C-alpha cells in the first residue's frame, strides 16, 4: 500500500477528472446560454 | 443546405483586422525566436547544445539502460559531460 | 545471364518451380543496349543464354 | 506438379477472359 | 553586405507596378 | 448582418495557428545557431 | 407445418462470378506458391 | 477594405520568403555539412 | 526484370544505388499514388452513401440503377451535405465535374513525377543525400535518421551484383 | 433535458461542425498532430536512438521525428506520472514520453473521428458507408503502431513519427522480414494501386465523357449542383471501353461501390500479415528453394539475390540501428562482395 | 449470398436450429480435432519433446483445466500408474463427438418447428423477443456456472485444480488453487487470482443477471439504441468478443498463468530475457561454488531446463508459412549436449554473441567477457584478424552428452560455435519425420496469430453490423426526397 | 403457433417485448457502475504494463 506508481495513479485520476470536469462543466455553461 | 456562417469570407481584408494584426503576427513571430534564442528550448525538452552531445571527451552514448529508473540514469549521463 | 559474368541465373517453373519466383531475365551486360535480335544468336540456344527473349518481348 | 499447377490456374484465367468478352451478358438499355 | 535589398526591390516594382495601375485605374 | 468575433470557428482556427506563427517563428532562431 | 415465408429466392448474376470467378482463381495464383512452399 | 488582392500577394511571400531562410539555414545552419 | 521477385531484386538495387525512397518526386508517385487510395474510397464511398431507395432489402441496393437513364441514381447534394458536414464546407465538393476530374489530377500529376523521378535518375540525380550532415561542435558526428538508411542501403549496396565487378566505385 | 441543452448545442452546425465526437475526436486529434510537431521541432532522441530528431538540432524536415523510445523500455505507456519519468517533462520528454503519447493520442482520434463520421451521416442521412470506409485506415494504424510493437520486443521497434523516419521503417522490413515477398502485403499493393487506378480510369473516364450542357469551353459552369441529371452517358463511355480494354461498367451504383472495396479492401489486407510480422510469424522462406539450393553452387533465382541483399542490408544496419543490443561487428565477419 | 443468411433476423425458430448447429460443428470439430491431435501426440517423453513442441493445438488446453490422462495408460506428467476415469483425453473427445451428433439432432427439430407457441408476442399477431429479459437470464446463468468454477473445480472442493507450475518450466502440474485477492490476486500469473477471479465476477455476473432479468431498459436507451433489433445484440457482442480475443491472444505471448510454459511453450520474452539463463547459470554457481567441480556443475543443471534455453524454442523465430509442429524444423530433439566454454592458447572464457528474434541468420563472434571480440568466423579471409584457428580457439563440454571432451580441430569447434548462436545446443533427431532445418513457431505462438486476424476482422463489421444497427431506415437508400440541408 | 409441453412454460419469459421504461430513468445508476469499471481496466491495464508496480506484486512467472 501507498506505492509512489499508485499515488502517480490516483493524482493522474483526478488530473483525468480535472479535465472532465472543467470540460464537461464549460460545456453546459454554454449549452444553455441559446 | 444551410449555413450558419459567420464573416470569414474577408475579415483578413478587414480594415481592424490587418492593424490588431500588425501587432499580434510579430509580437507572437520574435515571442517564440526567442524561446529559441535563450536556449530554454534546450532546457524545456532537455535537447542538447551542439556541445553537449557527447562529453568533451568520451566516445560512448547515454542509453537509457534499464527501464524503472531510468531518469536516474538520464541524470548521471546528463551531469557526465560537465 | 544477366549480370556480364558468366553465371546464369534462370528463375523460371520448368526450372525455378515456382510463381513469386520465376520472371522473364533481362538482357546480359555482355551485349548492352546493343540491340539482341533474336536473329543474331548464331542458335536459338545462344538468343536464350543471353536473355535474347527478353527485349524482343 | 507445381509447375503444372501454375500453368493450369493461368491457361484458365485465360479462359475466364475469353468467357467475360464474349460471353458478357449485355448491358441493357431502357 | 546585402543585396538582400535589390531582389526585394525587383520584387516589389512589378507586383505594385499593378497598385498604381489599380489606383490609377486602367483597363488591367 | 449582425455578426460576433468570439466564435468557435474562431477557437479552432486559434488553436493551432497561433502556436504555429510562434514556431515557424522559432525556426528562424534554429536557423542562425551553429558550432 | 405450413410453408415458410422468410424463404426468398436465392440471388447470384451471370457476371456476378465474373467477378468471383476471377477474384478466386487469380487470388489462388497468389496464394498458391506459398502453400507449395 | 484593403484589397483583397494584396491580401493574398504581401501573404504569399511571407511563406515565399520564410522557407527562403529555412532554405538559407540548410547551407550554413547546424545541420549543414560543414 | 519481369517476373514478382525480380521487381523486389531490381527496385531493392534501385534504393541502394539511387536515394529513391529519398526523392521528392518518388514522394510524388506515392503523394498521388497514396491519395487515389485515400481517394477511391472517397468518391466511392460517399456516392455508395448516398443513393436514393429503389428496392428495400428485397434484393439489393445496387439495383437503384437501370443502365442507360439519363438521372443520376445518388445525390449530389445530399452527397455534399455530409462532407460538408464532416470536414467544414468550402472544403467537400459542389460541382460533380470540378470532382471527378480531380480524381484523374491526383493520381496521374504524380504518377507522372514517379515515371519521371526513375527516369530522373537513369542519369543519377538521386534522392537527398543527408548522410553525416548533422554535425558536433568538435566535430563528432551527429546522426541524421536519414543516416540510419544509410547502412540499411550501404548494405544492400555492398551485397547487389556481387563477385560481378572488380572495381571499388559502382558507375552503373 | 439538461443533457439535451448540451447535446442542443454541440452539434449545431457551425462553420466546422463540433458535436459529441468533438469531445473525443478534437483534443486527441490535436495534441498528436500536435505533439509530433513540438517534438519535430523542439525534442531529440539522442537518449533513445542517440540520434538528431528536432530541428533545433540541425534536423532537417525530412530526418526528423518523435522517435520510438529506447526498446530498454518495453510496451510501458511511459506516462508523464509514469514510474519512468516520475513525472517530470524535461525528462519525460527525454525518455520519448511523446510517443506512447502521439500515438495513443492519435489512437483516440483516430477512434472519434471515425465516429465523427458515423455521427454526421446520421444526422444529415445518408448510409453509413463512409465512416465504415474509415475501416481500412483504423487497421493499418493500429497493425503498424500498437500490436505491431506489442508482439515484438519493444515499443522502440516501432515506426517512428518522421519521414526518414518511416523510410526507415521500410528497409527495415525488406531486411530482416522480407516484407515484400509475403502474399498480404502483396495485396495491400494490389489496394493501394487499383484503387489509385480506379481513381483515375473513373476520374479522366469523366471528364471526357460528358456533354455539352453548358455553353464555353471551359466545363466549369456546366450544370449542377444536382439539377439536371447526370453529366457523363455511362453508354457513350460503355461501348468505349467495351471496345478498347474488353470490358466496361454498367450501373454506376456498384462502379461506387467496387471504387470502396478494392482500397479499403487491399488495405486490410496488409494489416494482417502485418500482425504476422509481430511474432517473426512472417514469409521469409521458399523451402522448396533453400534445399535445392543447398546442395547445388549452379542454381540461381532472383529469390536467392533478394535473399542476399537482406543479410546485406541488415549486417550493416542492425549494429547502429539497434544500439541496445550491443552489436559488436569486425571488419571481416561482415557479408560483402568481392571488390565493393 | 451477400444476404443469404439474412433469412433469419426475425423468427427465432430456424434460427436457433442455426446456432444449434454452427454449435455441433464447433464441438463436432472439437473432439475430431483431439483424436486427431491425441492420434499424433507421441506421449513417449515429457521433457525434449513435449506436446507444446511436435504442434499440439487442443491438447495443451485439456491438461490446463485437468484432464492430463489417457485411456492409452499414460499421462502428460510423466507417471504411469493413475488414469482419471471417463475424463482422459479419449473420452474428452469421445464426449463432445457424441454431443456433436447430438446437437445435430435437435438442430433439426427448430427448422420444421420454427412457428412455435411461446415464439410470439401475445398482445400482437407477430413473433419477437423480448431481448433485455432473455440477456437477464442468459447473463444471471453465465455468473452461477462462472461462480462455481473456482468455488470447487479450480479449488478442487469439486473437481481438478488446474495446471500450475514453478517459475521456471520443471514441476508442472494438475492441481487445486485457493483464492488470493489481495493485491497479488491481480497478477496474470498468480493462479490464485484466477480463481478469485471467477468466484467474483461469477457471484457479480449473478446480481446483474438478476437485475437484468427484472429491471425494465429505461426509454431513452431502447430507442437510442435500436434494441428490440436482434440487429443491435449481434453488433452489442462482436465488440466483447473480439474485445476478449485481442487479450487471450495477449496473454500466451505475455507471460500469463492460464498460458503455461510446460503447456504451450516458452515466452518469447524468455529468450529476450535471457531469463533461463540468469537461472541456470546461477545453479552452476551455488554448485560449483559449494563442493563441486566445473565438470560436476553443469551435470545438476537438468535436460529440461537446458532445452528451454535454446532458440529453436522460442517462437519468435518462425514464419508464417513453416506449416507444422516445431519438431519438423530442427529435428526431434534427443538430448543434450552439454554446456559448452570457448577458450584459447591464452584460455580466456570466450562467448559466443548470441542471434535474437528478428534474425534468420548471424554472423559468429565470440568476445570474451568484458565484451571485447577475441574471435570469430570471418566472411572475408585474407584480412582476417580475430578469425578461428588464428587465436586458435577450443571448446570444452561440462555436463550434457559431449560432457567431459574437449574439441579443438578449428572445423569442428568453428562448427559448435554455429549451433551455440542458439543457445545450448542439443542432438536432434530429423530423421524420423525428415525435419527440414527451418524451426518452426511454437503453439503458443500461433494462437497469438489468429486471436489476430480473427480480433482485427471482428471489430471491422462491429462497426458494418453496428452500421446495420443504428442506420436500418437509410440502407435501402436514404429518403428519395430531402431539401437544402 | 403450435403448441408445446415446456414452451408453455417458457413464455411469459418472452412475453414482455417492447418492456420500455421511464425516459432513460435508470441509465445514471449504470453509467456509475460503468465509472467503477473503466477506471477498473484501467488500474489493471497499468500493472500489467508495469507501471503501476503495487507492493508485494511481483508480475512476472516468479509469482509462486
Ligand atoms: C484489429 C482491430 C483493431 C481495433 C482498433 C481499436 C482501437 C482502440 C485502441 C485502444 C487500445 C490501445 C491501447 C492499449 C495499450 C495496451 C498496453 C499494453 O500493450 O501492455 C503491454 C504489457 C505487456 O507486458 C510485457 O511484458 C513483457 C515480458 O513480461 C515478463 O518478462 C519476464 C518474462 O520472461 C518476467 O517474467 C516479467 O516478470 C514479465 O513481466 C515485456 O516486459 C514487455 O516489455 C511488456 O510490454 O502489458 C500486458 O500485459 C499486455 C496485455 C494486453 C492484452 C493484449 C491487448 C493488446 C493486443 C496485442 C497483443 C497481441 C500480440 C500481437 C500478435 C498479433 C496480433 C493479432
Ligand atoms: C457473428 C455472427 C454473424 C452473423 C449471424 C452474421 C450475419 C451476416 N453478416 Mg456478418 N460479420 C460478422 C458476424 C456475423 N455476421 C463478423 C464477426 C464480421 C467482421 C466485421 C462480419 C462482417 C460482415 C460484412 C462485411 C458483411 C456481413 C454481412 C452479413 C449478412 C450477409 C448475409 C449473410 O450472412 O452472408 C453469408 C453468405 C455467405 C455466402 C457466407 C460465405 C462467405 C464466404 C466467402 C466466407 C468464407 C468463410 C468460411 C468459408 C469460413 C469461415 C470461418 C471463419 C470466418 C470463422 C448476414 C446478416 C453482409 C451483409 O450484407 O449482411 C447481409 C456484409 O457485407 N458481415
Ligand atoms: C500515420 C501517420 C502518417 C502521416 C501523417 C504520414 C505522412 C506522409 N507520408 Mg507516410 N507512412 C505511414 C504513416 C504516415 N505518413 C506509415 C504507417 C507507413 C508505412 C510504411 C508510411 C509509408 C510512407 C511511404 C513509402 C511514403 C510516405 C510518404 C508520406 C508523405 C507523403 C504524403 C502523401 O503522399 O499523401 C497524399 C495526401 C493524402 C493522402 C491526403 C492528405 C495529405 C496529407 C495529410 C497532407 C500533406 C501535406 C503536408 C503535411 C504539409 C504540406 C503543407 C501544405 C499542404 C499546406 C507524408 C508526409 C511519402 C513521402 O516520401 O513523404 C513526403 C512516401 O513516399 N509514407
Ligand atoms: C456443457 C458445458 C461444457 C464444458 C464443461 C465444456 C468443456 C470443454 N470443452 Mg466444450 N463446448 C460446449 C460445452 C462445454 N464444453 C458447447 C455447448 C460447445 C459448442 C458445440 C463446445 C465446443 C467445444 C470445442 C470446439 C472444443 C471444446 C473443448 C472443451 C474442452 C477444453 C475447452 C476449455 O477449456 O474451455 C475454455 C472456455 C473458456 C475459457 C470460457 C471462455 C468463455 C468466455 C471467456 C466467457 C464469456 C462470458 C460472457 C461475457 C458473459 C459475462 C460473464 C459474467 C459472469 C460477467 C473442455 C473439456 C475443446 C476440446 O475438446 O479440447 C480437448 C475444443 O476444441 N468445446
Ligand atoms: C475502431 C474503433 C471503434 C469504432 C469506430 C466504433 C463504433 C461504434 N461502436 Mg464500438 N467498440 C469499440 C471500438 C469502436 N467502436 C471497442 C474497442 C469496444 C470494446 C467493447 C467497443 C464496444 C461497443 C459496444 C457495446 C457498442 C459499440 C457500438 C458502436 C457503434 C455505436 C456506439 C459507439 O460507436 O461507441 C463508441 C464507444 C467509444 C468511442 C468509447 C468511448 C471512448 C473511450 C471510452 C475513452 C476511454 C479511454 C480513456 C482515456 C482510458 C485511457 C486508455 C489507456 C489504455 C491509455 C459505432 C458503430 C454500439 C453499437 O454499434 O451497437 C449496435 C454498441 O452497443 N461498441
Ligand atoms: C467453462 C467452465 C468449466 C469448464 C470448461 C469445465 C470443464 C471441465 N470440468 Mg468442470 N467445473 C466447473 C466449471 C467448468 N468445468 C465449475 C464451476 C465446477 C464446480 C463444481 C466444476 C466442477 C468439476 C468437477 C468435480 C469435475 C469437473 C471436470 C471437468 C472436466 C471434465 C468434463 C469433460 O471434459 O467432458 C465434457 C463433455 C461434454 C461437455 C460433452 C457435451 C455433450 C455430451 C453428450 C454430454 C451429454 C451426453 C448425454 C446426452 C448425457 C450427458 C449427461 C450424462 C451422460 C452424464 C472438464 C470438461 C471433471 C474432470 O475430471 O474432467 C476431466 C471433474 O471431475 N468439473
Ligand atoms: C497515405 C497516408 C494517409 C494519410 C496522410 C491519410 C490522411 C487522412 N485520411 C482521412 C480520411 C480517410 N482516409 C480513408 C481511407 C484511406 N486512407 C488512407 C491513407 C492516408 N490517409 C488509405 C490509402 C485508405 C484508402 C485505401 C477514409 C475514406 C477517410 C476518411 O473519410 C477521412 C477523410 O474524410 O478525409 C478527408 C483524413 C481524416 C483526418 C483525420 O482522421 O483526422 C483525425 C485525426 C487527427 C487529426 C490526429 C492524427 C491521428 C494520427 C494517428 C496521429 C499521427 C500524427 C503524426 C504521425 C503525423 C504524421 C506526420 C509525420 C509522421 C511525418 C486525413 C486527411
Ligand atoms: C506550393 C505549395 C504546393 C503544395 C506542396 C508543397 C510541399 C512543400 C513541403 C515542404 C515541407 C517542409 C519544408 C522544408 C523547409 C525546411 O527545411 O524547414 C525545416 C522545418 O520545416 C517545417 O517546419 C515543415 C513545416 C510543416 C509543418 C506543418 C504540419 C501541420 C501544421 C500546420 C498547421 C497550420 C495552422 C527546418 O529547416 C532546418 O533549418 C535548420 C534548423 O533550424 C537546419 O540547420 C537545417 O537548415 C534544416 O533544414
Ligand atoms: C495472368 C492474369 C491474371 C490476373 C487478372 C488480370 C487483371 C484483371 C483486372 C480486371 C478486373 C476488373 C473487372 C471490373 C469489374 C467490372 O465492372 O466488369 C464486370 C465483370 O467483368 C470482368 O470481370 C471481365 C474480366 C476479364 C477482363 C480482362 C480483359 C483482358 C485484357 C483486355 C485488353 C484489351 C486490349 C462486368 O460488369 C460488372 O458486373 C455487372 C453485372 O454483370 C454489373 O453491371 C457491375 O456493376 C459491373 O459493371
Ligand atoms: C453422427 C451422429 C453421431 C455423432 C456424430 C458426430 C460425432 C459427428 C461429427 C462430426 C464431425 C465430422 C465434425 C466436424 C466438423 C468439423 C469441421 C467441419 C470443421 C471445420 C473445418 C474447418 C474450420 C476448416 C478448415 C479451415 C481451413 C480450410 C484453413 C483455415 C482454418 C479453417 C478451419 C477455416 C452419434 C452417433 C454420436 C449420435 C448422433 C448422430
Ligand atoms: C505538445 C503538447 C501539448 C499540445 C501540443 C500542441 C499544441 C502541439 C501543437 C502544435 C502545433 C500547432 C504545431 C504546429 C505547427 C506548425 C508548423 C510549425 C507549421 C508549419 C509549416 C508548414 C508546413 C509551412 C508551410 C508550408 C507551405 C506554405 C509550403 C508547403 C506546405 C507547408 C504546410 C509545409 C500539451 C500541452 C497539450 C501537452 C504537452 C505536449
Ligand atoms: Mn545490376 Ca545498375 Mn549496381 Mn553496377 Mn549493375
Amino acid at each position: 500500500t501507498i506505492t509512489p506508481s499508485l499515488k502517480g495513479f490516483f493524482i493522474g485520476l483526478l488530473s483525468g477528472a480535472v479535465v472532465l470536469g472543467l470540460t464537461f462543466a464549460v460545456l453546459i455553461a454554454i449549452s444553455q446560454i441559446d | 443546405g444551410t449555413t450558419g456562417e459567420r464573416p470569414f469570407s474577408d475579415i483578413i481584408t478587414s480594415v481592424r483586422y490587418w492593424v490588431i494584426h500588425s501587432i499580434t503576427i510579430p509580437a507572437l513571430f520574435i515571442a517564440g525566436w526567442l524561446f529559441v534564442s535563450t536556449g530554454l528550448a534546450y532546457d524545456v525538452f532537455g535537447t542538447p547544445r551542439p556541445d553537449s552531445y557527447y562529453a568533451q571527451e568520451q566516445r560512448s552514448i547515454p542509453l537509457v539502460t534499464d527501464r524503472f529508473e531510468a531518469k536516474q540514469q538520464v541524470e548521471t549521463f546528463l551531469e557526465q559531460l560537465k | 545471364d544477366i549480370d556480364g559474368i558468366r553465371e546464369p541465373v534462370s528463375g523460371s517453373l520448368l526450372y525455378g518451380n515456382n510463381i513469386i519466383t520465376g520472371a522473364v531475365v533481362p538482357s546480359s551486360n555482355a551485349i548492352g543496349l546493343h540491340f539482341y535480335p533474336i536473329w543474331e544468336a548464331a542458335s536459338l540456344d545462344e538468343w536464350l543464354y543471353n536473355g535474347g527473349p527478353y527485349q524482343l518481348i | 506438379m507445381e509447375t503444372i499447377t501454375y500453368v493450369f490456374i493461368f491457361a484458365c484465367i485465360i479462359a475466364l477472359f475469353f468467357f467475360a468478352i464474349f460471353f458478357r451478358e449485355p448491358p441493357r438499355i431502357t | 553586405i546585402a543585396q538582400l535589398t535589390m531582389i526585394a526591390m525587383i520584387g516589389i516594382a512589378g507586383p505594385m507596378i499593378i497598385f498604381l495601375l489599380a489606383v490609377r485605374r486602367g483597363n488591367l | 448582418v449582425s455578426y460576433p468575433i468570439f466564435t468557435v470557428r474562431w477557437v479552432a482556427v486559434h488553436t493551432l495557428a497561433v502556436p504555429t506563427i510562434f514556431f515557424l517563428g522559432a525556426i528562424a532562431a534554429m536557423q542562425f545557431i551553429q558550432r | 407445418m405450413e410453408p415458410n415465408p422468410n424463404r426468398q429466392p436465392v440471388e447470384l448474376n451471370r457476371t456476378s462470378l465474373y467477378l468471383g470467378l476471377l477474384l478466386i482463381l487469380v487470388l489462388a495464383l497468389l496464394f498458391s506458391s506459398y502453400f507449395f512452399n | 477594405r484593403i484589397p483583397l488582392w494584396i491580401v493574398a500577394t504581401v501573404a504569399g511571400m511571407g511563406v515565399i520568403v520564410i522557407v527562403g531562410l529555412f532554405f538559407y539555414g540548410a547551407y550554413a545552419g547546424l545541420g549543414s555539412s560543414l | 526484370p519481369l517476373g514478382i521477385s525480380g521487381t523486389f531484386n531490381f527496385m531493392i538495387v534501385f534504393q541502394a544505388e539511387h536515394n529513391i525512397l529519398m526523392h521528392p518526386f518518388h514522394q510524388l508517385g506515392v503523394a498521388g499514388v497514396f491519395g487515389g487510395a485515400l481517394f477511391c474510397a472517397m468518391h466511392g464511398s460517399l456516392v455508395t452513401s448516398s443513393l436514393i431507395r429503389e428496392t428495400t432489402e428485397t434484393e439489393s441496393a445496387n439495383y437503384g440503377y437501370k443502365f442507360g437513364q439519363e438521372e443520376e441514381t445518388y445525390n449530389i447534394v445530399a452527397a455534399h451535405g455530409y462532407f460538408g458536414r464532416l470536414i467544414f464546407q468550402y472544403a467537400s465538393f459542389n460541382n460533380s465535374r470540378s470532382l471527378h476530374f480531380f480524381l484523374a489530377a491526383w493520381r496521374v500529376v504524380g504518377v507522372w513525377f514517379a515515371a519521371l523521378g526513375i527516369s530522373t535518375m537513369a542519369f543519377n540525380l538521386n534522392g537527398f543525400n543527408f548522410n553525416h550532415s548533422v554535425i558536433d561542435a568538435k566535430g563528432n558526428v551527429i546522426n541524421t535518421w536519414a543516416d540510419i538508411i544509410n547502412r540499411a542501403n550501404l548494405g544492400m549496396e555492398v551485397m547487389h551484383e556481387r563477385n560481378a565487378h572488380n572495381f571499388p566505385l559502382d558507375l552503373a | 433535458g439538461w443533457f439535451d441543452i448540451l447535446d442542443d448545442w454541440l452539434k449545431r452546425d457551425r462553420f466546422v461542425f463540433v458535436g459529441w465526437s468533438g469531445i473525443l475526436l478534437f483534443p486527441c486529434a490535436y495534441l498528436a498532430l500536435g505533439g509530433w510537431l513540438t517534438g519535430t521541432t523542439f525534442v531529440t532522441s539522442w537518449y533513445t536512438h542517440g540520434l538528431a530528431s528536432s530541428y533545433l538540432e540541425g534536423c532537417n524536415f525530412l530526418t526528423v521525428a518523435v522517435s520510438t523510445p529506447a526498446n530498454s523500455m518495453g510496451h510501458s505507456l511511459l506516462l508523464l506520472w509514469g514510474p519512468e519519468a516520475q513525472g517530470d517533462f524535461t525528462r519525460w520528454c527525454q525518455l520519448g514520453g511523446l510517443w506512447t503519447f502521439i500515438a495513443l493520442h492519435g489512437a483516440f482520434g483516430l477512434i472519434g473521428f471515425m465516429l465523427r463520421q458515423f455521427e454526421i451521416a446520421r444526422l444529415v442521412g445518408v448510409r453509413p458507408y463512409n465512416a465504415i470506409a474509415f475501416s481500412a485506415p483504423i487497421a493499418v494504424f493500429v497493425s503498424v503502431f500498437l500490436i505491431y510493437p506489442l508482439g515484438q520486443s519493444s515499443w522502440f521497434f516501432a515506426p517512428s513519427f518522421g519521414v526518414a523516419a518511416i523510410f526507415r521503417f521500410l528497409l527495415f522490413f525488406q531486411g530482416f522480414h522480407n516484407w515484400t515477398l509475403n502474399p498480404f502485403h502483396m495485396m495491400g499493393v494490389a489496394g493501394v494501386l487499383g484503387g489509385a487506378l480506379l481513381c483515375a480510369i473513373h476520374g479522366a473516364t469523366v471528364e471526357n465523357t460528358l456533354f455539352q450542357d453548358g455553353e464555353g469551353a471551359s466545363t466549369f459552369r456546366a450544370f449542377n449542383p444536382t439539377q439536371a441529371e447526370e453529366t457523363y452517358s455511362m453508354v457513350t463511355a460503355n461501348r468505349f471501353w467495351s471496345q478498347i480494354f474488353g470490358i466496361a461498367f454498367s450501373n454506376k451504383r456498384w462502379l461506387h461501390f467496387f471504387m470502396l472495396f478494392v482500397p479499403v479492401t487491399g488495405l486490410w489486407m496488409s494489416a494482417i500479415g502485418v500482425v504476422g510480422l509481430a511474432l517473426n510469424l512472417r514469409s521469409y522462406d521458399f523451402i522448396s528453394q533453400e534445399i535445392r539450393a543447398a546442395e547445388d553452387p549452379e542454381f540461381e533465382t532472383f529469390y536467392t539475390k533478394n535473399l542476399l541483399l537482406n543479410e546485406g542490408i541488415r549486417a550493416w544496419m542492425a549494429p547502429q540501428d539497434q544500439p541496445h543490443e550491443n552489436f559488436v561487428f569486425p571488419e571481416e565477419v561482415l557479408p560483402r562482395g568481392n571488390a565493393l | 449470398w451477400y444476404r443469404v443468411h439474412t433469412v433469419l433476423i426475425n423468427d427465432p425458430g430456424r434460427l436457433i436450429a442455426a446456432h444449434l448447429m454452427h454449435t455441433a460443428l464447433v464441438a463436432g470439430w472439437a473432439g475430431s480435432m483431439a483424436l486427431y491431435e491425441l492420434a499424433t501426440f507421441d506421449p513417449s517423453d515429457p521433457v525434449l519433446n513435449p506436446m507444446w513442441r511436435q504442434g499440439m493445438f487442443v491438447l495443451p488446453f485439456m491438461a490446463r483445466l485437468g484432464v492430463t490422462g489417457s485411456w492409452s495408460g499414460w499421462s502428460i506428467t510423466g507417471e504411469t500408474g493413475i488414469d482419471p476415469g471417463f475424463w482422459s483425453f479419449e473420452g474428452v473427445a469421445l464426449a463432445h463427438i457424441v454431443l456433436s451428433g447430438l446437437l445435430f439432432l435437435a438442430a433439426c427439430w427448430h427448422w420444421v418447428y420454427w412457428d412455435l407457441e411461446l415464439f410470439r408476442d401475445p398482445r400482437t399477431g407477430e413473433p419477437a423477443l423480448d431481448l433485455p429479459k432473455m440477456f437477464g437470464i442468459h447473463l444471471f446463468l453465465a455468473g452461477l456456472l462462472c461462480f462455481g468454477f473456482g468455488a470447487f473445480h479450480l479449488t478442487g472442493l469439486f473437481g481438478p485444480g488446474m495446471w500450475v507450475s514453478d517459475p521456471y518450466g520443471l514441476t508442472g502440474s494438475v492441481q487445486p488453487v485457493a483464492p488470493e485477492w489481495g493485491p497479488d490476486g491481480f497478477n496474470p500469473y498468480n493462479p490464485g487470482g484466477v480463481v478469485a477471479h471467477h468466484i467474483a465476477a461469477g457471484i457479480v455476473g449473478i446480481i446483474a443477471g438478476l437485475f437484468h432479468i427484472l429491471v425494465r431498459p429505461p426509454q431513452r436507451l431502447y430507442k437510442a439504441l435500436r434494441m428490440g433489433n436482434i440487429e443491435t445484440v449481434l453488433s452489442s457482442s462482436i465488440a466483447a468478443v473480439f474485445f476478449a480475443a485481442f487479450v487471450v491472444a495477449g496473454t500466451m505471448w505475455y507471460g500469463s498463468a492460464t498460458t503455461p510454459i510446460e503447456l504451450f511453450g516458452p515466452t518469447r520474452y524468455q529468450w529476450d530475457s535471457s531469463y533461463f539463463q540468469q537461472e541456470i547459470n546461477r545453479r552452476v554457481q551455488a554448485s560449483l561454488a559449494s563442493g563441486a567441480t566445473l565438470e560436476e556443475a553443469w551435470s545438476a543443471i537438468p535436460e529440461k531446463l537446458a532445452f528451454y534455453d535454446y532458440i529453436g524454442n522460442n517462437p519468435a523465430k518462425g514464419g508464417l508459412f513453416r506449416t507444422g509442429p516445431m519438431n519438423k524444423g530442427d529435428g526431434i530433439a534427443q538430448a543434450w549436449k552439454g554446456h559448452a566454454v570457448f577458450r584459447n592458447k591464452e584460455g580466456e572464457e570466450l562467448f559466443v554473441r548470441r542471434m535474437p528474434a528478428f534474425f534468420e541468420s548471424f554472423p559468429v563472434i565470440l568476445t570474451d567477457k568484458n565484451g571485447v571480440v577475441k574471435a570469430d568466423i570471418p566472411f572475408r579471409r585474407a584480412e582476417s584478424k580475430y578469425s578461428f584457428e588464428q587465436q586458435g580457439v577450443t571448446v570444452s563440454f561440462y555436463g550434457g552428452e559431449l560432457n567431459g571432451q574437449t574439441f579443438t580441430d578449428p572445423p569442428t569447434v568453428k562448427s559448435y560455435a554455429r549451433k551455440a548462436i542458439f543457445g545450448e545446443i542439443f542432438e536432434f533427431d530429423t530423421e524420423t519425420l525428415n525435419s527440414d532445418g527451418i524451426f518452426r513457431t511454437s503453439p503458443r505462438g500461433w494462437f497469438t496469430f489468429a486471436h489476430a486476424v480473427f480480433a482485427l476482422l471482428f471489430f471491422f463489421g462491429h462497426i458494418w453490423h453496428g452500421a446495420r444497427t443504428l442506420f436500418r431506415d437509410v440502407f435501402s437508400g436514404i429518403d428519395p426526397e430531402l431539401s437544402p440541408e | 403457433a403450435r403448441r408445446t409441453w415446456l414452451g408453455d412454460i417458457l413464455r411469459p419469459l418472452n412475453s414482455e417485448y417492447g418492456k420500455v421504461a421511464p425516459g432513460w430513468g435508470t441509465t445514471p445508476l449504470m453509467a456509475v457502475f460503468m465509472g467503477l469499471f473503466l477506471v477498473f481496466l484501467l488500474i489493471i491495464l497499468e500493472i500489467y504494463n508495469s507501471t503501476l508496480i503495487l507492493d508485494g506484486v511481483n508480475v512476472s512467472w516468479k509469482a509462486l
